[PDB]
């Protein structure tokens, strides 16, 4: 096993060990997830409106 | 009142461990899909290791040792043997064997060429024991299973009772194509023997019997000559893999029934062929070897309100 | 989500709500003047829930009292802590409902429902964050069933968005006032199917049952049953008035334990089950406890919990306990009705503790079922409902206020469209 | 010097993060004033510590993080607690309503009301950080909040900060210590939509953690405050890197660079060694080698998994206390011969080793014992997809009935997002099987 990277400070130090080697949507479409889902809710309290008003 | 499932109706050696559960009135069966088990009789695949030992309250075991598809696979086994310091490429039991992806007589899982095994392979290659002992009155070919049952603990208990499972036809080394003489599995010997059934009732000899016979025939005893090399094997192999399968310290416990079949040359060296993960059991000894798992590999993990094992200390 | 508006409406309704208030007013600190008295601050930490302060430091309970006849509200204000009550939240008529869903519903009930929202509006002006309603009323009558169903459905219209929890009781023949009780029970649970989150179904045949099987008493008044409903309506409410590891709210108790919108019928259950004035000198153990309230003869809607499958369970145990051995006994009554627990939804019993013991018991249990055996109580209501039906009796009682026959055809359809999707969750 | 600001979102990442900045000052010797004696540079600097603290003209030094919960209940009590004056008031950042165990609950309908205002506080401590790193967020898998708001949030900070690292510290569900019946939904869904955004996530199962106070702690019924001092032990062992000279994980980057080969398999495994109960008064200290030992045996897991049954793809050992390259090298080769570890074959077997001198603090009077020397280790190993496995079995279950799906749909949430979240954990599991099977 090789040791590679020594660094060491006053607080410690590091190294690494080798064993082996080897062998995103726009703010706008945010809204549009965001606002499209406020207008379902709106749609479905709206049908229960609707609904108690018959 | 302990809770189990059943995940492999095909299973019965386990069939038989749900009924004698079902009858000490202290075991509840489920729905296979009931996470709220203390046993399950997993299945044979895919069984979802990674869901055990995360139910609040409940200490579970299951009937299967992750991992021990190394050693119950042809092709990981040779692996294994190869690969393993403990178990060596020296390895004195174990036949030599090769893997292949798609006297000089060797067997392809039998042929003496070359070119005619690796057609066939594209259509494990293992030594062929050329000179196997061979049973009296008869000149036939057999091969031994061994029951061995491995605790959440990892105690190895080999069952005192073993079976020979024999070819009724006697052994010719001129052609291989015959099969019948050179192929030792239950199944084939009754749609493939005429001689099926003449000498041992269903080609299966137990060890009483092979013991008086090698006392009478080879003056010698069958703990001796060949259970002593047997008992190692076992040993061996379980040994090797027990830091790799061990449930120790897991979140859920294992034990495991395992099938060893050996092979005995004519100079009574027993020689490894294969180790089964999910055996089934002779019939006269489901009885015994049923109750058995349940004592030793059960209540010891669920108590309840001589032995018929042998203990392989390691 | 803090204070909660209560309405009781007939005669019902007030008078399991007006001992409801004198119990935990009692478990609370406050007195019959409505001053506190306590010694435990934890009284107090979430004494909003159902009471507002005033000046003088008083604490007036959040309560609106409803019925078209004033005889019982009279009875409340000669109660014991009949003047806790803010006496502007009275709304009363003067004609009555005579035991008709009609009259409650569409005639004498509207008359007066516009004035009852005037005081609810009212209180909850004043509330921060306004969780919801709780509303106590029976079945079986006109104004509880009736009126209260019209509320119900006018309350949603003005505060959509708001919790509604109701304390249901279950007409019963070995209980009953007047034949027509299947009527006004089979009108109102269609009204509760669609306008409420939460029901806690009381059957007066378990509350009748479990005082002559279990409490010996021969001949069971209405005061003997108010006891057991007493005590449930302060174990249920515990964990939403009182700090604890479980600070429950409306909304938060319906989301878990409601896998369905319309299967919002719960089974109540209660143990150690107690006479009232009876002193008990032996408290249960925790496995008593534990066994007890899954226990069918503690239930206090008359279903067999064996005939159904839990789909969702609530314990709340009170009074100084192992939590170690409550988490034991809890798995091992799991395992007992492991049978009884569908497989399809993890982890669905919840338990929680609640330190201050009751008045008079020094541990219990309060256990909340949401169970597909329920179906066995509607069932029973549609069969005396289709009794009657099939012959149109006693029907132009409810003609004569308007109604047709078309809509108790559709009050039978819906109860048995409940029934049977019930039973589809039952084999799931 | 560059800054990382933590974020703290529902009740999980509020109580957890109390713990956390606790030990962080107990650490650097910050006392609940915000006062630091050892500081001798007032009001500014450029060391380590400063990464997590800024200072004040009066000498007061201030975490840079914001703690967000949609109820006012939690966090008031951080208003109110030892630790007040550590923070200005505008980083506590508290609603009226929660998310009730919802998460469309706390992504749609309340998030979207509060989600600028968090913004808006976030870019106030952008502002007073000259190389700003990234961010830090705690929060929880099953809660309302710390599901549907995270991943909101999470959403947010990509377009605002595109050029920053964003590593999580999540709460995997335990029916041990559970308070929702719908967690396993809430987690698919989070996970589902937090997936693209998170560069990094240290998963901690209660249940793991649950375990680990029971047997090791000896508490019989462990409390919120048990975990969540377990918890801030290995948050600590995780960004001490950042707070203190060295040269292992110096910057949020390197924590991806060093763990995460596959940005979607971003998930490492975390083993802390010991934890000894302050109970005992004699308990002999392990040495290296029993600590690094240790980090293989399942039962110190912040997962419960089985290693044996997994590929890794990257090994880091932090240490803290006395230890030495030559003993840790010294129990690697121990190890390597008396375990199997199985790396991927397209990339080296090795182990990245820290060691930071200062002995891991405790806080006084908790029940976790002084030691000299700790280790965690941060393995990314294919066995955590176990976990995934269970959350997802859990999730069909419940979503083949459609059971309270009801509560998301009147949100304003789709079905059609239940589905989607589902079939992204599916590929999320082909992706681990293909990589270590
Ligand atoms: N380790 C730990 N886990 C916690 C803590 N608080 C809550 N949890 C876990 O978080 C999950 C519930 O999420 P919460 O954080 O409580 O809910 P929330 O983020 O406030 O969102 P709401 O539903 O709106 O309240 C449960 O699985 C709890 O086990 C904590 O302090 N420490
Ligand atoms: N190398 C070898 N030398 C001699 N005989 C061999 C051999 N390999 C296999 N055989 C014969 O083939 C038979 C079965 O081969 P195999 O190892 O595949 O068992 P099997 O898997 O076919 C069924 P089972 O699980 O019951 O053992 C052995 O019992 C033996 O008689
Ligand atoms: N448990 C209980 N049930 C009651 C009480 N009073 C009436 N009931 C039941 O309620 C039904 C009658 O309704 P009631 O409230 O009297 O009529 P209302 O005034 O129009 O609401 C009958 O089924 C009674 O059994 C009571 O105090 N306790
Ligand atoms: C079934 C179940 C399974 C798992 N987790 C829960 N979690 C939970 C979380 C919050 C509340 N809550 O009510 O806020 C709650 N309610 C349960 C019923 N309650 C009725 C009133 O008394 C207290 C009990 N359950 C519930
Ligand atoms: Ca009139
Ligand atoms: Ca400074
Ligand atoms: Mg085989
Ligand atoms: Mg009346
Ligand atoms: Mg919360």
């Amino acid at each position: 096993m090789e040791v590679i990277e020594l660094n060491k400070c006053t607080s410690g130090q590091s190294f690494e060990v080798i064993l082996k080697p080897p062998s995103d949507p726009s703010l706008e479409e945010i809204q549009k997830k965001l606002e499209a889902a406020e207008e379902r809710r709106k749609y479905q309290e709206a049908e229960l409106l609707k609904h108690l008003a018959e | 009142m302990y809770t189990f499932v059943v995940r492999d109706e095909n299973s019965s050696v386990y069939a038989e461990v749900s009924r004698l559960l079902l009858a000490t009135g202290q075991w509840k069966r489920l729905r296979k899909d009931n996470p709220r088990f203390n046993l399950m009789l997993g299945e044979r695949n895919r069984l979802p290791f990674g869901r055990l030992g995360h139910e609040p309250g409940l200490v579970q075991l299951v009937n299967y040792y992750r991992g021990a598809d190394k050693l119950c696979r042809k092709a990981s086994l040779v692996k294994l043997i190869k690969t393993s310091p403990e178990l060596s490429e020296s390895c004195t039991w174990f036949p030599e064997s090769y893997v292949i992806y798609p006297g000089n007589v060797w067997i392809a899982k039998i042929s003496s060429e070359a070119s005619e095994l690796l057609d066939f392979i594209d259509e494990v290659i293992q030594k062929y024991l050329e000179k196997p002992l061979l049973l009296e009155p008869g000149h036939r070919k057999f091969d031994i299973r061994s029951w061995v049952l491995v605790d959440h603990l990892y105690n190895i208990y080999l069952y005192r009772e073993g079976v020979l499972r024999t070819s009724s036809e006697p052994y010719n080394s001129a052609n291989f194509q015959d099969k019948t003489c050179h192929l030792t599995n239950h199944c084939i010997q009754k749609e493939y023997s005429k001689n099926y059934g003449r000498y041992e009732e269903g080609n299966e000899m137990f060890f009483e019997e092979f013991n008086q016979y090698l006392m009478d025939a080879l003056n010698t005893t069958l703990e001796n000559s060949i259970l002593l090399q047997i008992k190692h094997i076992i040993r061996s192999c379980l040994m090797c893999i027990e830091p790799a399968i061990s449930t120790k310290h897991l979140h859920y416990q294992s034990f495991q029934l395992f099938g060893f079949d050996f092979m005995v040359d004519e100079e009574l060296k027993v020689w490894l062929i294969e180790v089964n993960g999910a055996p089934a059991c002779a019939q006269k000894l489901y009885a015994e070897l049923c109750q058995g798992i349940v004592d030793v590999a059960i209540s010891s993990v669920f108590p309840l309100a001589t032995s018929i094992f042998i203990k392989l200390h390691h | 989500m803090r204070e909660i508006v209560h309405i009781q409406a007939g005669q019902c309704g007030n008078q399991i709500g007006a001992k409801f208030w004198e119990v935990i007013s009692d478990e609370h600190g406050i007195d019959p003047t409505g001053s506190y008295h306590g010694d435990s601050d934890l009284q107090l930490e979430r004494i909003n829930v159902y009471y507002n302060e005033a000046t003088g430091n008083k604490y007036v309970p959040r309560a609106i009292l409803v019925d078209l006849e004033p005889g019982t509200m009279d009875s409340v204000r000669s109660g014991p802590f009949g003047q806790i009550f803010r006496p502007d939240n009275f709304v009363f008529g003067q004609s009555g409902a005579g035991n008709n869903w009609a009259k409650g519903h569409y005639t004498e009930g509207a008359e007066l429902v516009d004035s009852v929202l005037d005081v609810v509006r009212k209180e909850s002006e004043s509330c921060d964050c306004l969780q919801g309603f709780q509303l106590t009323h029976s079945l079986g009558g006109g104004t509880g069933s009736g009126m209260g169903t019209l509320l119900i459905s006018k309350i949603r219209e003005e505060y959509p968005d708001r919790i509604m929890n109701t304390f249901s009781v279950m007409p019963s023949p070995k209980v009953s006032d007047t034949v027509v009780e299947p009527y006004n029970a089979t009108l109102s649970v269609h009204q509760l199917v669609e306008n409420t989150d939460e029901t806690y179904c009381i059957d007066n045949e378990a509350l009748y049952d479990i005082c002559f099987r279990t409490l010996k008493l021969t001949t069971p008044t209405y005061g003997d049953l108010n006891h057991l409903v007493s005590a449930t309506m302060s174990g249920v409410t515990t964990c939403l008035r009182f700090p604890g590891q479980l600070n429950a709210d409306l909304r938060k108790l319906a989301v878990n334990m409601v896998p369905f919108p319309r299967l919002h019928f719960f089974m109540p259950g209660f143990a150690p089950l107690t006479s009232r004035g009876s002193q008990q000198y032996r408290a249960l153990t925790v496995p008593e406890l534990t066994q007890q309230m899954f226990d069918s003869k503690n239930m206090m809607a008359a279903c067999d919990p064996r005939h159904g499958r839990y789909l969702t369970v609530a314990a709340i145990f009170r009074g100084r306990m192992s939590m170690k051995e409550v988490d034991e006994q809890m798995l091992n009554v799991q395992n007992k009705n492991s049978s009884y627990f569908v497989e399809w939804i993890p982890n669905n019993v919840k338990t929680a503790v609640c330190d201050i013991p009751p008045r008079g018991l020094k541990m219990s249990a309060t256990f909340i079922g949401n169970s597909t055996a329920i179906q066995e109580l509607f069932k029973r209501i549609s069969e005396q409902f289709t009794a009657m039906f099939r012959r149109k009796a006693f029907l132009h009682w409810y003609t004569g206020e308007g109604m047709d026959e078309m809509e108790f055809t559709e009050a039978e359809s819906n109860m048995n469209d409940l029934v049977s999707e019930y039973q589809q969750y039952q084999d799931a | 010097m560059r800054e990382c600001i933590s974020i703290h979102v529902g009740q999980a990442g509020v109580q957890i993060g109390n713990a956390c900045w606790e030990l962080y000052c107990l650490e650097h010797g910050i006392q609940p004033d915000g006062q630091m004696p050892s500081d001798k540079t007032i009001g500014g600097g450029d060391d380590s510590f400063n990464t997590f603290f800024s200072e004040t003209g009066a000498g007061k030094h201030v975490p840079r993080a914001v703690f967000v919960d949609l109820e006012p209940t939690v966090i008031d009590e951080v208003r109110t607690g030892t630790y007040r004056q550590l923070f200005h008031p505008e980083q506590l950042i508290t609603g009226k309503e929660d998310a009730a165990n919802n998460y469309a609950r706390g992504h749609y309908t309340i998030g979207k009301e509060i989600i600028d205002l968090v913004l808006d506080r976030i870019r106030k401590l952008a502002d007073q950080c000259t190389g700003l790193q990234g961010f830090l967020v705690f929060h929880s898998f099953g809660g309302g909040t710390g599901s549907g708001f995270t991943s909101l949030l999470m959403e947010r900070l990509s377009v605002d900060y595109g050029k920053k690292s964003k590593l999580e510290f999540s709460i995997y569900p335990a029916p041990q210590v559970s308070t929702a019946v719908v967690e396993p939904y809430n987690s698919i869904l989070t996970t589902h939509t937090t997936l693209e955004h998170s560069d990094c996530a240290f998963m901690v199962d209660n249940e793991a953690i649950y375990d680990i106070c029971r047997r090791n702690l000896d508490i019989e019924r462990p409390t919120y405050t048990n975990l969540n001092r377990l918890i801030s032990q290995i948050v600590s062992s995780i960004t001490a890197s950042l707070r203190f000279d060295g040269a292992l994980n110096v910057d949020l980057t390197e924590f991806q660079t060093n763990l995460v080969p596959y940005p979607r398999i971003h998930f490492p495994l975390a083993t802390y060694a010991p934890v000894i109960s302050a109970e005992k008064a004699y308990h002999e200290q392990l040495s290296v080698a029993e600590i690094t030992n240790a980090c293989f045996e399942p039962a110190n897991q912040m997962v419960k998994c089985d290693p044996r049954h997994g590929k890794y793809m990257a090994c880091c050992l932090l240490y803290r206390g006395d230890v030495v390259p030559k003993d840790v090298n010294a129990a690697i080769a121990t190890i390597k011969t008396k375990r199997s570890i199985q790396f991927v074959d397209w990339c080296p077997t090795g182990f990245k080793v820290g060691i930071n001198y200062q002995p891991p603090t405790v806080v006084p009077g908790g029940d976790l014992a002084k030691v000299q020397r700790a280790v965690c280790m941060l393995s990314n190993t294919t066995a955590i997809a176990e976990a995934w496995a269970r959350l997802d079995h859990k999730f069909d279950l419940m979503y083949a009935k459609r059971a309270f799906v009801h509560w998301y749909v009147g949100e304003g949430m789709e079905e059609g997002e239940f589905s989607e979240a589902r079939e992204d954990m599916a590929a999320l599991e082909k992706d681990y099987e293909e990589v270590g099977v």
